[PDB]
RNA sequence: CCUGGGCAGGGCGAAGCCAGAGGAAACUCUGGUGGAGGUCCGUAGCGGUCCUGACGUGCAAAUCGGUCGUCCGACCUGGG
RNA sequence: AGAACUUUGAAGGCCGAAGUGGAGAAGGGUUCCAUGUGAACAGCAGUUGAACAUGGGUCAGUCGGUCCUGAGAGAUGGGCGAGCGCCGUUCCGAAGGGACGGGCGAUGGCCUCCGUUGCCCUCGGCCGAUCGAAAGGGAGUCGGGUUCAGAUCCCCGAAUCCGGAGUGGCGGAGAUGGGCGCCGCGAGGCGUCCAGUGCGGUAACGCGACCGAUCCCGGAGAAGCCGGCGGGAGCCCCGGGGAGAGUUCUCUUUUCUUUGUGAAGGGCAGGGCGCCCUGGAAUGGGUUCGCCCCGAGAGAGGGGCCCGUGCCUUGGAAAGCGUCGCGGUUCCGGCGGCGUCCGGUGAGCUCUCGCUGGCCCUUGAAAAUCCGGGGGAGAGGGUGUAAAUCUCGCGCCGGGCCGUACCCAUAUCCGCAGCAGGUCUCCAAGGUGAACAGCCUCUGGCAUGUUGGAACAAUGUAGGUAAGGGAAGUCGGCAAGCCGGAUCCGUAACUUCGGGAUAAGGAUUGGCUCUAAGGGCUGGCAGCCGACUUAGAACUGGUGCGGACCAGGGGAAUCCGA
């Protein structure tokens, strides 16, 4: 029994022809989508409690884990850093606009205290 | 037996001290906690035995 | 059973009247006094051998002392 | 995915009873299983009890309505035909 | 691998033959017979449903065991109300009351001005 | 009628729900999820289609062996 | 005296947890156990038995009946009937004999102070006497040992329920505080007044108790079925340790058994809450396998409560179990030592608890008992004296009656019988396996089912084959046999659009090696720890692979019945 397990273990004696049940009999798919989508959604609980994913984002990433797109959680988390990646990117042009008007409109304001004391 | 819905009813009795639950037919559209009115003078609404 | 935390609760509830049996139980870590007053089972657990040596000599002689081996 | 055409919730039947008959049983399961705004709560939590009687998960204000709807049409004219009456030179 | 038996004559597994087994210091599993569950009382006819809490959810038979402490509420309709229907019943009265006492003071005014 | 007890595993995959795609809109399509049914194979249980099998002064004044129908129910069953 | 059959050792098998096992309800009534005989019965036999004769065996407050109603059965009032009687269960009934408080009278006991009896006032739906469950409801006992036969009953040890308290058994609450004036250095004392039928937390609510009468209200009792999911226990799996035993032809840190905490009380985990406070959300947010939830207050933070069958603690190691050794002819629940340990995980099976959903022209029972709340009629010490009451901790006394053996069955029941027939239930191991399927093993039972020996003729009953043809036999493919499991492609006519469909038709299936993928836990990406699944590839065995067992022949049509 103990080698007939080992040999289980080893991955032997599971071909194709000493297979009785079906497949949903064998390892059943909702058992197979309990543990696949518990594991998908508490490694968000695991980013979103400590630093990694904000509010807004795990709530969409919370419904595309309950849909059937991300398949395991080696994609799940290089979705993760790419959606970081386009997040950081986002921001940062964002940033360099802002600092063009910025200075655009400080600059205005500055030559419109020089005006202003120009007039009075 | 009765597709009808019963509606359970309680009363005051206005002569010992007591709180009396009877049975009605349950009217359409009469909900929990709607003050059934019943007598010669009552207001006509819907649930009001006259 | 009920398990007295106090010395000195065992010890009125050992001079309390109708209570016939008082067991000492030594063990390898502590050691166990037992008063079967009626109906209920009085535990006195104590790891301190001079505080068991001092109260089997506060222990009142007009009671019966049975030694578990 | 749109898995049936027609059958809609009529399928856990299936090729039985005829095509009319399924179609006529269609819109009152539709409508019996449907969930309903409740007037009191402003919720959807109108659940079907036994046959007649609807009652709503919050504020447990169970009320009687229809035998496969919330409201009958024409129960809903009776209440009209009441009010008018009602308010129609004083009693 | 040790199969265990009943001990009484209830042959059935009836709702009172509702048990549970265990293990006796004589390194033997035993049957042993387990009391039914005795639910907290609850909701007074109208408000939102669960069991009144503070209350020791035992049979009404053991209430006779259970002392002035763990069957009620200090409050006043303690161990007949969750406390949401106190503290509405207290302001429905105190509204309801104190409406009729205006309608009846405008009911004076009424006759004292026709 | 009252009061109790019981029914191994698999197949088909309804309503609802999620995600994605097409379209101008109406709307349509795809992958999951869900566990519906006097639903299918099938065990215990309940009956008995055929071999017109075995007996047929038998085990039995109606039984046995295969082959069987149904098995969440218009299901089987104890006691009063 | 006598053995194919009685008993024991040993060998080989069957039942294989849906039992040929361990116990019950109904039914049997001594069949249960011991001793003796073997005429009689057991279809042969007996030294054997359920036969015969003799003698024993059933111990209960906490197991059940007794209590309660269920469907129903029933008497009085009443009506009917020639009549034994019949109808009926609120109908056409003067159908409660009980009680709080007050007053009056009498008696008795220590006439201090209480207890009875008679009268008056006042209150009081019984849905109508009564029966009806050894599976419904129904308070409370569990651990070890005991005999030839008993076991929750007997012995030891450890608990719990229900009634009892008048001269009110001991405590603790109730309960003892504040103010004024005088004396005293002060601690304190005195005179007088007042309060005191409990406290705390904002809260949900908590405590050692918390005055309560007729009456009223509410809850428990008190609820269907089926999915899911999670927690707990029991059993199973693996690694290490300890005790004993098996194999050693060679290997094997190997293989097999065991490795404990009852009821009760306290503390601590775990689960749950439609339970409270702060606090206001939209760029909507939180969570499930599925849902679901949120301005009638979500997330977050802090709390409260219930079950706690889980762990520890008194019980409780002195018992129990394993192993080794020692004394008594025996009797002694002997005597002494050691151990009765550390962990991990689960689409694992059974039971239980909890959440949620679905199904319905099906709503899935009452009563006996018990509790809480609203009402304040009444009761009591009234002051430096202690009561009215206690659902608090104790202490004392009692729990009457009936049944308790055994079979519960291919031999203790019924069928004329030790009859392949029938009869309602609980417990369930390891492997292969989807499976409580089938097959082989373990605990536990058994002698093959009212006989043995010799040979293997015809015929028969059950099982398997047979060169070539494949239904030509027969009324008819009757019987038997082919496909049968799983994975990957592909699926027609018709149609109520759901199906037909596992349509039909093809390929693979073994062994041994790898490779890839699917996880958990710690630190401010890195490191540690384990489950069984899928896919791909190589090598090889006599084309052999569902290797046994498990197990759909298919298609074209007609009639009838959806
Ligand atoms: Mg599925
Ligand atoms: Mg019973
Ligand atoms: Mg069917
Ligand atoms: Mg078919
Ligand atoms: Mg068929
Ligand atoms: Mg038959
Ligand atoms: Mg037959
Ligand atoms: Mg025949
Ligand atoms: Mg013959
Ligand atoms: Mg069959
Ligand atoms: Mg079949
Ligand atoms: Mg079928
Ligand atoms: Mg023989
Ligand atoms: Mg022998
Ligand atoms: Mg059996
Ligand atoms: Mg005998
Ligand atoms: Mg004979
Ligand atoms: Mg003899
Ligand atoms: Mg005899
Ligand atoms: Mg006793
Ligand atoms: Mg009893
Ligand atoms: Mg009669
Ligand atoms: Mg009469
Ligand atoms: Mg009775
Ligand atoms: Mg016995
Ligand atoms: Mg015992
Ligand atoms: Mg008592
Ligand atoms: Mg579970
Ligand atoms: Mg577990
Ligand atoms: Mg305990
Ligand atoms: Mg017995
Ligand atoms: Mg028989
Ligand atoms: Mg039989
Ligand atoms: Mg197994
Ligand atoms: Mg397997
Ligand atoms: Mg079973
Ligand atoms: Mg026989
Ligand atoms: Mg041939
Ligand atoms: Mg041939
Ligand atoms: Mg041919
Ligand atoms: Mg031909
Ligand atoms: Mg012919
Ligand atoms: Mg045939
Ligand atoms: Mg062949
Ligand atoms: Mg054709
Ligand atoms: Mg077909
Ligand atoms: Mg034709
Ligand atoms: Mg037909
Ligand atoms: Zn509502």
């Amino acid at each position: 029994c103990r080698k007939n397990t080992l040999a289980r273990r080893k991955g032997r004696h599971m071909g194709i022809g000493k297979r009785k049940g079906t497949a949903n009999a064998r390892m059943p798919e909702k058992v197979t989508w309990m543990r696949r989508m518990r594991i998908l959604r508490r490694l968000l609980r695991r980013y979103r409690e400590s630093k990694k994913i904000d509010r807004h984002m795990y709530h969409s990433l919370y419904l595309k884990v309950k849909g059937n797109v991300f398949k395991n959680k080696r994609i799940l988390m290089e979705h993760i850093h790419k959606l970081k990646a386009d997040k950081a990117r986002k921001k940062l042009l964002a940033d360099q606009a802002e600092a063009r008007r910025s200075k655009t409109k400080e600059a205005r304001k500055r030559r419109e205290e020089r005006l202003q004391a120009k007039k009075e | 037996g009765r597709g009808a819905p019963l509606a359970k009813v309680v009363f005051r009795d206005p002569y010992r001290f007591k709180k009396r639950t009877e049975l009605f037919i349950a009217a359409e559209g009469i909900h929990t906690g709607q003050f059934v009115y019943c007598g010669k003078k009552a207001q006509l609404n819907i649930g009001n035995v006259l | 059973p009920r398990k007295i935390e106090e010395i000195k609760d065992f010890l009125l509830t050992a001079r309390r009247k109708d209570a016939k049996s008082v067991k000492i139980k030594k063990n390898k870590d502590n050691v166990k006094f037992k008063v079967r007053c009626s109906r209920y089972l009085y535990t006195l657990v104590i790891t301190d051998k001079e505080k068991a040596e001092k109260l089997k000599q506060s222990l009142p002689p007009g009671l019966a002392v049975k030694e578990l081996k | 995915a749109k898995r049936t055409k027609k059958v809609g919730i009529v399928g856990k039947y299936g090729t039985r009873y005829g095509a009319s008959l399924r179609k006529m049983v269609k819109k009152i399961e539709i409508s019996q299983h449907a969930k309903y705004t409740c007037s009191f709560c402003g919720k959807t939590k109108m659940k079907r009890r036994a046959v007649g009687i609807w009652h709503c998960g919050s504020c447990m204000k169970t009320v009687a309505g229809g035998a496969w709807t919330y409201n009958t049409t024409s129960a809903v004219t009776v209440k009209s035909a009441i009010r008018r009456l009602k308010e129609l030179k004083d009693q | 691998v040790q199969r265990l038996t009943y001990r009484r004559r209830l042959s059935y597994n009836t709702a009172s033959n509702k048990t549970r087994l265990s293990r006796t210091p004589g390194n033997r599993i035993v049957y042993l017979y387990t009391k039914k569950v005795g639910k907290a009382p609850k909701s007074a006819c109208g408000v939102c449903p669960g069991r009144l809490r503070g209350v020791r959810a035992v049979r009404p038979k053991v209430l006779m065991r259970l002392s002035k402490t763990k069957k009620h509420v200090s409050r006043a309709y303690g161990g007949s109300m969750c406390a949401k229907c106190v503290r509405d019943r207290i302001k429905r009265a105190f509204l309801i009351e104190e409406q009729k006492i205006v309608v009846k003071v405008l009911k004076a005014q009424a006759q004292s001005q026709k």
